[PDB]
RNA sequence: GGGACGGGUGAAACAGGAUGAUCCCGCCGAGACCGCCGGCCGCGCAGGCGCCUGCCAAGACCGCCUCUGUCAAUCAAGGGCGAAGGCCGGGGGCUAGAAGGCGAUCAGACACCACCGUAUUCCCGGCCGUAAACGGUGCCGCCCCGCGGCCGGCGCGCGCGU
């Protein structure tokens, strides 16, 4: 019953992937595809994933999900697409005798995007707090929950999406989200926890146009 | 091979892959993806250089498989790799066979450059009823 | 007769407790009852660490670790030696 | 996409595979569930209680030179609630899984182990009224060596620290 059959790669041939300007290292690697018989629909929607730190060569914990959108000479353009955490800083994260906050909420975008994102929050102990357990009343846990709202809604509350992946790349939303927790009480980690897609515009090509040869813009 | 059937040379980076690695209780698998993992360029299990089951999850095939992978992925243009180790999951044991390392040093010794290194076990938020009942295996 | 004051399980100022399931035997066990350890680990052993290290390419990279929580029923405990019969004086000691 | 085994066990064998299986990625559908934090923490008359958001009523405690003035304790008869399984009538139909079937093991094995799988497990309305329903210790009330931990509220002192 069994038969053989041709070697596939024989007729193969590898394509260029690119990343937004955003970032230093802008070669995400190549991939390989069948010759048309058409290569250019068929990877036409591929996602790949990549660590923070090699296309910035703190950003080894994260990676984002980029979708190439348009083909062009013979290379793939691609755009955001998700951002999240490693596994290994997620079972870090957890402590006996803390207290966690998860709290996600839904967000557009002027681009017509609508992003939910999910927010990680754990306390910590007092400099010269008599107990060891560093749990907190419930009066201080909804003034952490409001805190975050407010201050996700105020720092994203209108953005677009180059904005966005600009404010990924960097950390001042995790910055104001520490400042403004902090002065309540004393919060351990705090930070982002991933990103997702829930409904994107069919057509996304002054978007990418933008996005890539960015350059100064 | 053709040079177009080839990844292009370009000294700005090595030509990087991805293998995925199952170490679970009854066999082994080495896989090995491109960034994405909409194809394949080598793909082997532990159940092919044994004739024993019980064997399928044992190092010594796990190396062998791997060696073999190693060169037909060198052959194909392959060099470096990232790995993504797994377990079975899913209402499960959570914890690895005793393939993984064995696939790990293999690759290091094959000249075949490591990257980055992820757990990749599916795991829930919730759960499903698992098997067993609730006296659980008796035995 | 009692042998244990604490009726051999952690149920205080309660009626009901929820319930887990044994890892490796996937009995259902209550969860003031089950026996628990914590572990952090290495995805790969200290054997193998620096030729991990030496064939890796990114400057400063750290070994990520495994996090996971076991937990055992009494009859697996024994029989995996998590846990030892003790003496009728010793079950009163309570450090690890 | 790729090309030969995969599953499962102490070891195996039944079921899956050139109709391309296992494996990788993406999408779609439905229904369950609420993890690591999670505890000599807590709430509730008990049985029992853990996703986000919002709504409705309730409750013990603490603090008080606020009101009434004995209005209380316990209880046949009577009334209400009451785990899981089970029943009646409608919905829904993914996991697991009584009954049933099949492969091993055995002297035998219709049992323990492997696999398939019906009722059931989920929702609504209504019956049943039983548990190692256990702190195997009835409710109200007074005195009582000493040390220590945790939870909630209040007050005091200072060099202001939870
Ligand atoms: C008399 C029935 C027992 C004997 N058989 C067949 C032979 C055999 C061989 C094994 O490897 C040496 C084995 O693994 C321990 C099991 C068997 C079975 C097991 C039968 C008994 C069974 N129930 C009682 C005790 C027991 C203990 C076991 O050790 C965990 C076991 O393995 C799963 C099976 C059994
Ligand atoms: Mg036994
Ligand atoms: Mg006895
Ligand atoms: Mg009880
Ligand atoms: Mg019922
Ligand atoms: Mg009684
Ligand atoms: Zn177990």
């Amino acid at each position: 019953t069994q038969r053989k059959n041709p070697d596939p790669y024989l007729k193969k041939e590898w394509y260029p992937v690119i990343a937004p300007a955003h970032f230093k290292s802008r070669h995400i690697g190549q991939t390989p595809v069948t010759k048309t018989a058409v290569a250019t629909d068929v990877i036409n929607h591929r996602v790949y994933e990549v660590n923070l730190g090699d296309l910035n060569p703190l950003n080894g914990n994260t990676k984002f999900y980029l979708q190439t959108q348009l083909v062009s000479d013979g290379k793939c353009l691609t755009n955001f697409h998700g951002m999240d955490i490693t596994r290994h800083k997620y079972g870090s994260l957890f402590r006996k005798g803390c207290d966690c906050i998860d709290v996600f909420m839904d967000i557009p975008t002027t681009d017509g995007y609508l992003l939910r994102v999910f927010v990680i929050a754990f306390t910590d102990r007092f400099r010269f707090q008599r107990r060891k357990n560093c749990h907190v009343k419930g009066r201080v846990i909804r003034m952490m929950r409001a805190g975050i709202y407010e201050t996700l809604h105020n720092e994203l509350g209108k953005v677009s999406i180059p904005v966005l992946v600009t404010k990924l790349s960097n950390f001042e939303v995790n910055a104001k989200l520490t400042e403004a927790l902090q002065k309540i009480t004393m919060c351990r980690d705090v930070m982002i926890r991933r990103v997702k897609v829930v409904k994107r515009p069919r057509n996304t090509m002054e978007l990418l146009s933008t996005m890539h040869d960015s350059n100064q813009v | 091979y053709a040079p177009e059937n080839l990844p292009a040379k370009n000294n700005n980076s090595e030509a990087f892959a991805v293998c995925h690695i199952y170490a679970g209780k009854n066999d082994t698998f080495i896989h090995v993806t491109d960034l994405s993992g909409r194809e394949t360029i080598g793909r082997v299990s532990g159940g092919m250089k044994v004739k024993r089951h019980c064997d399928e999850p044992s190092a010594y095939a796990a190396m062998q498989a791997t060696q073999d992978l190693i060169e037909i992925i060198t052959d194909r243009g392959i060099t470096a790799v990232h790995i993504k180790i797994r377990a079975d999951g899913g209402t499960g044991k959570r914890v690895y066979g005793q393939g993984g390392s064995a696939a790990i040093r293999a690759l290091v010794r094959g000249g075949i450059k490591i990257g980055r290194i992820e757990d990749s076990t599916p795991i829930p938020t919730d759960r499903t009823r698992h098997k067993g009942g609730r006296r659980g295996r008796r035995l | 007769p009692v042998k244990r004051r604490n009726n051999g399980r952690s149920k205080y100022n309660c009626g009901h407790t929820n319930i887990v399931r044994c890892q490796n035997c996937h009995r259902c066990v209550p969860k003031d009852k089950v026996i628990k350890r914590f572990t952090i680990r290495n995805i790969v052993d200290n054997t193998i660490a620096d030729d991990v290290l030496n064939a890796c390419v990114i400057q400063g990279f750290a070994i990520p670790k495994l996090y996971n929580k076991v937990q055992y029923c009494v009859s697996c405990s024994i029989h995996n030696h998590i846990v030892r019969v003790r003496s009728r004086e010793d079950r009163k000691i309570r450090t690890p």
